[PDB]
């Protein structure tokens, strides 16, 4: 099973942290570092603000995105794997082609 | 002259450049026992400040990694963050690198650093001068045949440097 | 004597916290964590904002939802049972299967 | 691969910090400071707020701009370089001609 | 090379600092005070809040103004001299003649 | 050189502090207190905060007014005299007749 | 509780004594048992370790003041090798 986001919420999973290639040939072990990249697991119904209609999200399920790991980023236990929950606003950019 | 272990007198002679500083990473032993580090045709790095999360300076390390040669590091201190990745890197074979603390006291260690660098042909990274942690090419680093390191001592078999530089360093010592 | 939410509020109840089944068959002790899982006990009148109508809530009564516990979520006792009160906005996901 | 920011977000990169041109002929080294000017690498779709229309960004791609480096500025690695991500509101002015 | 401010941003220059003339004939030294007077070098497009095309700034280019120096005002130097960047809200008054 | 207020900004001057009439006949010395009354020297264009048009201020030049000496109240030197600058919102009342 | 129910029969005993003292004695314990010491410091993480990493012993004896391992299963080439570095 999986979750269905409650409007304006996007469910994403974080990509690998401190990927072995920092500064060059140097391989670096992960200590106190984190990654802002992720995948879009699910898309909410849309934003419900200003009452009129529901605006669709600009992110497609399965997209690769860049987001701000901020206050609005929530940690959820689904099945048994780490997921991130944030609004469309928290996702800064999309890695496309 | 020192007190001997036996009933007999014994003489010890030291060749080349050697100092009483040990290795920060006990874990990296290049080949022999006693924690000995033997780096062949290593590049020597000298700095005037410590390394922690300040690991960034990696392009310097990578250039050496690209080279495929061992790296010797002299600075006031090295912390576990750099050492942690470094121990893995040396064990896994990416780079054979060990770091040792610079001499003793403020003026004493940095005054001593220029001769080590000049002797090996390298350039001391002067924080003090228009130089920075990642600002410095691999060519800046000094060279030596090999080094020997143990828990309390660091030795360089022979740095590669010219006589005019060796003698000039000795000549400036006359004052 | 059950409860009906007061506009833009949803009454839900929390599911078990650190249930002893994580990862496998090994009992994971309670290490001071709480469950974000819940069921929607009641649905409020709706959003009264913008004076334009009074829009009904997306979440129907009896739904299974995922939400982030926060200041917005309030603790109330109804007939000596624990329930949670939060707005539609505070719910982050719907579990449908 | 480049990047594509998602609405209102602008991707810019910073100009050299304390370039050796301060005071005139004096070569000034950088000991602890930063640069206020950057280039707009990418333009988001526009602001999603107030449903009726999406407001396009005032800044075109490749623009040399002046911006307020604040909390709302994000740093990520694109093509092994750091880029700044901020909203349209964050960028104060454009150098023109 | 000169600068064009982005909507609602005004670029001004301060006149002079604690010039010795205050209080009368007497020349008063500067012990920690800064002038509040400025000249407007450039005018932004105008504020874009609430869709509505682009409402114009009340202050004309070359306008002599009085402003409140808060953290809103940002400092950069152009043509190797100090200039100020602030919104219309920061400027409190205009000196006409 | 007199002052020209700019939109929704009103320039007023403070009245004398702790005037010699407290407790009736008795005179109380001036020590650590400040007046809340002022006179309106200048009137701004008006509030521009709502789509179209500019709304007029309800205060006219020469009025005696009551105001909230808050964050939005500023002090300026005109011809070596103290003048206060604040929005109409900061002015609590008008002294009439 | 995990042990009392029967989910796992597991417990721990503190390392020999002090940083350099305990860390130094960890390598021999691991090699003797055929296991690998989790090097937080080098290239390992608390979660990161597989079951094979753990060493094996016939049985252990534990009391309020002492911990004993009757026989870890490891090869002599490794036992002697640990012993060989000991000669210095």
């Amino acid at each position: 099973m999986n979750i269905r986001p409650l409007h304006d919420r996007v469910i994403v999973k974080r990509k690998e942290v401190e990927t072995k290639s920092a500064g060059g040939i140097v391989l670096t072990g992960s200590a106190a570092a984190k990654s802002t990249r992720g995948e879009v697991l699910a898309v909410g119904n849309g934003r419900i603000l200003e009452n009129g209609e529901v605006k669709p999200l600009d992110v497609k399920v399965g997209d690769i995105v860049i987001f701000n790991d901020g206050y609005g980023v929530k940690s959820e236990k689904i099945d048994n794997e780490e997921v991130l929950i944030m609004s469309e606003s928290d996702i800064l950019a999309i890695v496309e082609a | 002259v020192e007190d001997g272990t036996g009933l007999q007198d014994e003489l010890d002679v030291v060749e080349g450049m050697q100092f009483d500083r040990g290795y920060l990473s006990p874990y990296f032993i290049n080949k022999p026992e006693t924690g000995a580090v033997e780096l062949e045709s290593p590049f020597i790095l000298l700095a005037d400040k410590k390394i922690s999360n300040i690991r960034e300076m990696l392009p310097v390390l990578e250039a050496v990694a690209k080279a495929g040669k061992p790296l010797l590091i002299i600075a006031e201190d090295v912390e576990g963050e750099a050492l942690a990745t470094l121990v893995v890197n040396t064990m896994r074979g990416i780079v054979k690198v060990a770091a040792v603390k610079a001499p003793g006291f403020g003026d004493r260690r940095k005054a001593m650093l220029q001769d080590i660098a000049t002797l090996t042909g390298g350039t001391v990274i002067s924080e003090e001068i228009g130089m920075e942690l990642e600002k410095a090419t691999l060519e800046d680093l000094g060279q030596a045949k090999r080094v020997v390191i143990n828990k309390d001592t660091t030795t360089i078999i022979d740095g590669v440097g010219e006589e005019a530089a060796i003698q000039g360093r000795v000549a400036q010592i006359r004052q």
